[PDB]
């Protein structure tokens, strides 16, 4: 019979994946901690023969037809085994597909944008433009610096952009989906019993409607920005118009989080930094992931494994070899689960710690299940269960709890009130950005832009969704998205969002779990084992059950919610409105100056 | 009398070589003098489980014949080698009767049986037909047919080899480092007992 077939194919199929997994990770690893070029082209034969053998039981894998496959497990097995992805084109299309990812990338890690009138003032983005953007307060410089790379970018990728839709297109009804948007979405597809049901096409109207509430809270965010900005900059920003494009502390504006220096509400009261508490106690790196392993073992969830100490790298080795300076959690496979991260002792440090351990601990919980469902519910959930962890270390009563804080400190409104509006520069700001470029990219992937009025819509949508017009006009011959990481780059983007609103609820349910009577943003998980067990049950499911049903697990929903993310932005919304009363809430979508 | 001709289990416990599960080495044990307190300290044991019979009385009970099976299995089904129990290995490679009447002892391997390139030397059967009876050994290497058309011998469509590797490597985890498995099956039958313990005076 096909289901039995099916099942000892999948047997077959796992011992031998999981050991070629683990040689193409230990590869990688080795590589991304030992940066050579041996190491690099070890790695490269290790991927090659894990890719091979993934394509060659993929081709098997086809074979059999799901309509007479009755246990979803196994079903879900074969559906994530039988997605070729790119290999599905021919030859000439996927060479040529590669030819211009790899053009892309290569042409956007090279950036160049140089000083007019100063030609030997040539700046690429990642070491120093960005700091132009993030730190810079001079309106012609950022102006300069937002247009430079806008043309000098968008002019190069508007045709590599016309055939890489072509060519995503052409890939995507290849794989049976109306479009690349429709590609994109369904990762979030989810096929199981009645009620747990998710399609492709609702995704769009539930991000919608999502958003349709984080509007208020964004709207007295952008007012009490736009009012800060226009102290900061006096003639060049409109009561009632939309912000400039380059005046959000970021390249895109896609994080708004640095702005806060401009945009303090009580400058009078200091932060919650907890830095040099750590250097006058003489913590180290080895200190920082046992305070976390320490939370996670009073939470309820397992100790870390001794593997996980002897292997990972918590520290810049120093002793000659380059590594990447990027923190990333890895599952190898067969329980090794490491850590990457240069970490330096401070809070920032910290709380990436306790991110990254938040990621191995959802690894290790569904490492029970089968090889094809080690991975995460959707690609939201493990992030969000990581930052829940950077959530709960960081407030006042965790650090009091564990002596970095003083016992006697005392939380007034006003530090509540500034650490809300940093949480929100970071967090609620990057919403409608993200909202928008999703849309934007579904429209452009599905046809409903027309191909010679791109820009045209872009801007608009920037006017509408994110309130941020546009400083020059720009006409159709420009690229305006593809100047992002993620868009030149062949990423999805609504994950950040979708993470977002499954963080708070996740944040929310816990501290329910918890009987925590407070306020959302001052709630902590410590000591409290119930809690944990909540979060475990669905930390061991991996992607075994739809998203849905994970998601009903933690918060007793099947849906995205953002009651939670304006329950935990409470006390801050109250504020902005208090102090947006004589003001204009709103944007205009006219240039106004 | 004087206590020599002591049972040779330091030549089960301490092999330079152990043995696949599938093909799992087997060593009877008879005519000599049972002194299990080598067994005891010759290395920390991840289990030293005994179904039937107390860890202390083996030194002065005296039985037939004492069977020492030994075999290299991954730290996750070490649980597997127990009457009952279901698995790869307890269903393919090693089964133990419902009236067992012994001890499983098994200890971590990685200094012997790990690694960093891959240990392919150690092997299981994957893929059987029917579940193996107790004290059963399979070691053929017939092509597993799973469908039904025949294989012909050739290893293709739904044709699996039933023998799969233990790629064992030093940064493995701790349920899938080798550990090193070795069963004491005491049986007594109605011929003389010739299997006991030290006396002293
Ligand atoms: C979660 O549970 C642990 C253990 O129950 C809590 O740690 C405990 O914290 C209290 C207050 O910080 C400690 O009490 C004081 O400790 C100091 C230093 O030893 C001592 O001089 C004082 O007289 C008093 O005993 C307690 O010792 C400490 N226990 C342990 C085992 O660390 C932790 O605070 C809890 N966290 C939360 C958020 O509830
Ligand atoms: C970093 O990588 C280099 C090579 O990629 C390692 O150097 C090798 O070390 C092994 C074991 O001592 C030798 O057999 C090789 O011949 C060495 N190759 C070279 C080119 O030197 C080095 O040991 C690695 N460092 C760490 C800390 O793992
Ligand atoms: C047991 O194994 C160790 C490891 O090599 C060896 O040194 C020792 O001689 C062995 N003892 C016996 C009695 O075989």
């Amino acid at each position: 019979l096909t289901e039995e077939n099916a099942k000892t194919f999948l047997n077959n199929f796992n011992q031998e994946a999981e050991d070629l997994s683990y040689q193409s990770s230990l590869a990688s690893w080795n590589y991304n901690t030992n940066i050579t070029e041996e190491n690099a082209q070890k790695m490269s034969e290790a991927a090659a023969k894990w890719s091979a053998f993934y394509e060659e039981q993929s081709k098997t894998a086809q074979s059999f037809s799901l309509q007479e496959i009755q246990t979803p497990i196994i079903k879900r097995q074969l559906q994530a085994l039988q997605q070729s992805g790119s290999s599905a084109l021919s030859a000439d299309k996927n060479k040529q597909l590669n030819t211009i990812l790899n053009t892309m990338s290569t042409i956007y890690s090279t950036g160049k944008v140089c000083n007019p009138k100063n030609p030997q003032e040539c700046l690429l983005l990642e070491p120093g433009l960005d700091e132009i953007m993030a730190t810079s307060t001079d309106y012609n410089s950022r102006l300069w610096a937002w247009e430079g790379w806008r043309a000098e970018v968008g002019k190069q990728l508007r045709p590599l952009y016309e055939e890489y839709v072509v060519l995503k297109n052409e890939m995507a009804r290849a794989n049976n989906y109306n479009d690349y948007g429709d590609y994109w979405r369904g990762d979030y597809e989810a096929e199981g019993a009645d009620g747990y049901n998710y399609n492709r096409n609702q995704l769009i109207e539930d991000v919608e409607r999502t958003f349709a509430e984080i509007k208020p809270l964004y709207e007295h965010l952008h007012a009490y920005v736009r009012r800060k900005l226009m102290d900061t900059y006096p003639s060049y920003i409109s009561p009632t118009g939309c912000l400039p494009a380059h005046l959000l502390g970021d390249m895109w504006g896609r994080f708004w989080t640095n702005l806060y220096p401009l945009t303090v509400p009580f400058a009078q009261k200091p932060n919650i930094d907890v830095t040099d508490a750590m250097m006058n106690q003489g913590w180290d790196a080895e200190r920082i992931f046992q305070e976390a392993e320490k939370f996670f073992v009073s939470v309820g969830l397992p100790h870390m494994t001794q593997g996980f100490w002897a292997n990972s790298m918590l520290t810049e080795p120093a002793d000659g070899r380059k590594v990447v300076c990027h923190p990333t959690a890895w599952d190898l496979g067969h329980g090794d689960f490491r850590i990457k991260m240069c970490t330096k002792v401070t809070m920032d440090n910290f709380l990436t710690a306790h991110h990254e351990m938040g990621h191995i601990q959802y690894d290790m919980a569904y490492a029970r299940q089968p090889f094809l469902l080690r991975n995460g519910a959707n690609e939201g959930f493990h992030e969000a269960v990581g930052e829940i962890m950077s959530l709960s270390a960081a407030t006042p009563k965790h650090l009091k709890s564990i002596g970095l804080l003083p016992s006697d400190f005392q939380e007034d409104s006003e530090t509540e009130i500034n650490f809300l509006l940093k949480q929100a520069l970071t967090i609620v700001g990057t919403l409608p950005f993200t909202y928008m470029l999703e849309k934007w990219r579904w429209m452009v992937f599905r046809g409903e832009i027309p191909k010679e009025q791109w820009m045209k819509k872009w801007w608009e949508m920037k006017r509408e969704i994110v309130g941020v017009v546009e400083p020059l006009p720009h006409d159709e011959t420009y690229c305006d998205p593809a100047s992002l990481f993620h868009v030149s780059n062949d990423y999805s983007f609504i994950r950040y969002y979708t993470r977002t609103i499954y963080q708070f609820q996740f944040q929310e349910a816990l501290c329910q779990a918890a009987k925590y009577n407070g306020s959302l943003h001052k709630c902590d998980i410590s000591n409290s084992t119930e809690a944990g067990q909540k979060l475990l049950k669905m930390l061991s499911l991996g992607n075994s059950e739809p998203w849905t049903k994970a998601l009903e697990n933690v918060v007793g929903a099947r849906n995205m919610d953002v009651k939670p993310l304006l329950n935990y932005f409470q006390p801050l919304f109250d504020w902005l409105k208090e102090q947006n009363r004589n003001s204009f809430v709103g944007w205009n979508t006219e240039w106004s100056p | 009398p004087n206590i020599t001709n002591l049972c040779p289990f330091h030549e089960v416990f301490n092999a330079t070589t152990f043995a696949s599960v599938y093909a799992w080495n087997r060593k009877r044990i008879s005519n000599c003098v049972a002194d299990y307190s080598v067994i005891y300290n010759f290395a920390p044991f991840f289990a030293f489980k005994c179904y039937g019979v107390s860890p202390t009385k083996l030194n002065d009970l005296c039985f037939t014949n004492v069977y020492a099976d030994s075999f290299v299995i991954r730290g996750n089904e070490v649980s597997q080698i127990a009457p009952g129990q279901t698995g790869n290995i307890a269903d393919y490679n090693y089964k133990l009767p419902d009236d067992f009447t012994g001890c499983v002892i098994a200890w971590n391997s990685n200094k012997l049986d790990s690694k960093p390139s891959g240990n392919y030397n150690y092997l299981y059967r994957l893929f059987r037909k029917s579940k193996l009876k107790p004290f059963e050994r399979d070691i053929s290497t017939e092509i597993y047919q799973a469908g039904n058309k025949p294989c012909n011998g050739v290893a293709g469509p739904n044709c699996y080899s039933p023998l799969q590797s233990y790629g064992f490597r030093p940064t493995y985890g701790v349920g899938h480092q080798p550990y090193r498995v070795v069963v004491l099956s005491f049986e007594l039958l109605h011929a003389p007992a010739t299997v006991c313990g030290p006396k002293k005076s």
